[PDB]
């Protein structure tokens, strides 16, 4: 009725449901998965390409937010261009006035509280994005999870997507204590080519990022030739 | 006002006087001029009584709600940004002389300078106020870097006390605190038993032969101590 129909309204057992439906934008998008790896974290998510004449690097869900932080998104794309762009503004702050890089933990609780910000107003609709926030500050490697509701979460691995209850029983095989950013990187690519089927789209690629001490600390993209082919 | 800090192995040493002066009357004799902006770290404060108190108390509210949202210490260079920042956007309406000095598990003892013209200098060992201009060739002589904590609190006593012995705008007391990863020590030594003073200098206890007898010869006697003789 019009007990969905915007966010300042509560169900009738307590619930918001343009939050959750938000929460099907994120459900009905491409395969995200992560993994924290004792030294970094490593973030590969798999590019539906609608066409065949798109340029390799269009459409990247992965952006860098700071020089040791970045955020990857997953559910509509210009949605969460408005979460990078927002956090990029958070981490710019902590180093021009506190002269210092931002937190993980820190960095993933700005987000969280711009994601609830739009959920409680009558006027604004809350975000059809899961920001998967993965950081390297001064606290170790951090890996965190923003749903469209503005509940953030440390975690060790996630899926997030379409196929995230048959990755996340893929990343339960890993380790995460021995588990090193070098063989990270063909395991997770692994997972998104053995989760994903290819009798509905023909057009899917891989991207992968990282931040570790290999890197010198720094949020960055694959060397093309690290990926696994398929 | 003379202050000044000191950095050792461990931590930094703050020192100063108290004498807050409206031009030529001590209004106070027995200021604190070591003002606490986290547990760890300090602010030396010079010029203007008013309008560095207010910048420090504006620091120290912005720099305790920055402690209870990250959930971990406070490194001194976040500290030293805030005044820089304040220091510089009202430098044409403030008087302000700030040394900031600390302690950080990251960094050890970190010393920042902050002149009235807004500035950032990190340094060894920082000087500051209207009195600081005698401890220049004080500490090109007789400071040597690399001391313990007991020996640069003793030092910095002993260069507060030539300070403030030749400059007219300072005097009184000498507040000195260590800050380390033990708990900050404070120590105030009044200026009876202060490590420097003229009046018993053993150089200056011969008066200059000003006011010579009424003689006969060019042969300098001393001083008229009496009528008769
Ligand atoms: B020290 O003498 O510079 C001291 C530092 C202050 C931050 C505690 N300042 C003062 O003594 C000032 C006068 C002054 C002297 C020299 C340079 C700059 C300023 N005192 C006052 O501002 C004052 C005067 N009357 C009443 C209250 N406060």
């Amino acid at each position: 009725s019009g007990h969905d129909q915007s966010t300042d309204v509560f169900s009738a057992e307590g619930r918001v449901f343009q939050v959750e439906y938000a929460g099907k934008a994120v459900d009905n998008s491409s395969t995200a998965v992560a993994a924290c790896c004792k030294d970094g974290v490593v973030v590969a998510v798999e590019k539906v390409h609608t066409s065949r004449m798109l340029e390799k690097g269009s459409n990247n869900r992965i952006h860098a937010v700071d020089r040791q932080a970045g955020i990857c998104i997953c559910g509509l794309l210009p949605d969460g261009r408005a979460i990078v762009s927002r956090a990029r503004q958070e981490a710019e702050n902590s180093r021009d006035i506190f002269a210092t890089p931002i937190r993980g933990s820190v960095l993933a609780n700005r987000v969280g509280e711009f994601m609830h910000a739009y959920t409680t107003h009558f006027a604004y609709r809350p975000f059809g994005c899961s920001a998967i926030i993965a950081s390297y500050a001064d606290d170790g490697p951090q890996l965190f999870v923003s749903d469209p509701s503005g509940t953030v979460a440390g975690y060790y691995g996630v899926a997030l997507g379409k196929a995230k209850t048959v990755a996340k029983s893929e990343l339960e095989k890993l380790d995460f204590s021995s588990l090193t950013c070098d063989e990270a990187v063909g395991k997770l690519a692994s997972i998104l080519h053995e989760v994903h089927d290819k009798q509905k789209d023909k057009l899917y690629e891989v991207e992968v990022a990282w931040v570790c001490d290999k890197s010198d600390r720094k949020f960055v993209h694959v060397p093309a030739d690290m990926v696994p082919a398929e | 006002t003379t202050i000044l800090a000191v950095s050792y192995n461990g931590g930094v040493v703050l020192a100063a006087d108290s004498r807050t002066s409206s031009g030529t009357y001590v209004v106070n004799r027995a200021s604190n001029k070591l003002t606490k902006l986290t547990k760890k770290i300090y602010c030396c404060r010079s010029g203007s009584a008013a309008d560095t108190q207010a910048l420090a108390e504006r620091v120290s509210n912005y720099l305790g709600s920055y402690q209870t949202d990250i959930g971990a210490g406070v490194n001194v260079a976040t500290a030293a940004n805030l005044f820089q920042k304040m220091c510089y956007m009202n430098r044409w309406n403030i008087s302000a002389g700030i040394i900031v000095a600390g302690y950080d598990p990251i960094n050890g003892g970190s010393v920042y300078s902050i002149p009235s013209g807004g500035s950032c200098v990190k340094l060894d060992y920082a000087l500051g106020g209207s009195g600081s201009i005698f401890l220049y060739s004080f500490f090109d002589a007789n400071y040597k870097p690399g001391m313990s904590k007991s020996e640069c609190v003793a030092f910095c006593q002993r260069a507060v006390a030539h300070a403030y012995s030749r400059d007219g705008s300072s005097g009184g007391l000498i507040r000195t605190i260590t800050l380390d990863a033990d708990e900050p020590e404070d120590q105030t030594i009044p200026w009876n038993r202060s490590p420097y003073c003229m009046e018993k200098d053993p150089k200056y206890v011969t008066q200059a032969t000003q006011n010579q007898p009424f003689s006969s010869s060019a042969k300098i006697t001393g001083n008229r101590m009496s009528s008769t003789g």
